[PDB]
């Protein structure tokens, strides 16, 4: 059914009404999201079906109807956007500075915005307006707020 | 059974809000996909 290049929210009806369980980016006819929020299933677009095509559990990623596109990278330097797309509310641009998450396997960005769980799988734009990465799989510092790795999958 | 829904267009918004921090942790990735803090 709907192919359009944009953000889209992950949905379920097996719990109470209508439930938010992720979000996604759609890119060159293909779903991008975590893994954790759908867990490789097939998703429902209309009458339109899309099946998991590549995954990962260790990256946190699946890609739907073909392989990964999103290949754009943080500079390391500039300050990134989250486009939060929040269960049961509008889209909104939250303009952030990147941190850093030091791994035995090298360095990558991470953002300290707080967002419910629903949210996991909104992308993470650059100035241009490229997709960097996905906000969902981090980790809860100290004072119990939230920090996101800046998720991004290998394209080939 | 899981659907998706349209929210927007992937555009970078000039004057949009401006907060957050930029922290530098150690952390560790599992085999599992889980993230966890290292001290
Ligand atoms: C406690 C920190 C780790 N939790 C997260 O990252 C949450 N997602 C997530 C859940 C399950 C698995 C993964 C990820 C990957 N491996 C399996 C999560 C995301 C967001 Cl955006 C807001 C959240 N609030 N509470 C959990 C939460």
């Amino acid at each position: 059914g709907e192919t359009t290049d944009g953000v889209y929210r992950v949905m379920t009806r097996r719990l109470l009404g209508s439930t938010q369980v992720g979000v996604g980016v759609m890119q060159e006819g293909v779903f991008h999201t975590m893994w954790h929020v759908t867990k490789g299933a097939a998703l429902r677009s209309g009458e339109g079906r899309l099946d998991p095509y590549w995954g990962d559990v260790k990256q946190d990623l699946v890609s739907y109807c073909g392989p990964w596109k999103l290949d754009a990278a943080w500079d390391g330097l500039s300050e990134v956007q989250l486009l939060a797309v929040p269960p049961g509310e509008r889209a909104k641009n939250i303009q952030t500075l990147p941190g850093i998450f030091k791994t035995k396997d090298g360095d990558i960005g991470a953002v300290a915005l707080d967002y419910p769980a629903g949210t996991s799988g909104s992308p993470i734009l650059d100035k241009c307006g490229r997709v960097i990465g996905l906000y969902g799989n981090g980790v809860v510092i100290k004072n119990g707020s939230y920090v996101s790795a800046i998720t991004q999958g290998k394209r080939e | 059974d899981m659907y998706i829904e349209r929210a927007g267009d992937i555009t970078w918004e000039k004057d949009a809000e401006v907060t957050g921090n930029s922290p530098r942790l150690d952390v560790a990735l599992d085999e599992s996909g889980d993230f966890s803090l290292v001290e």
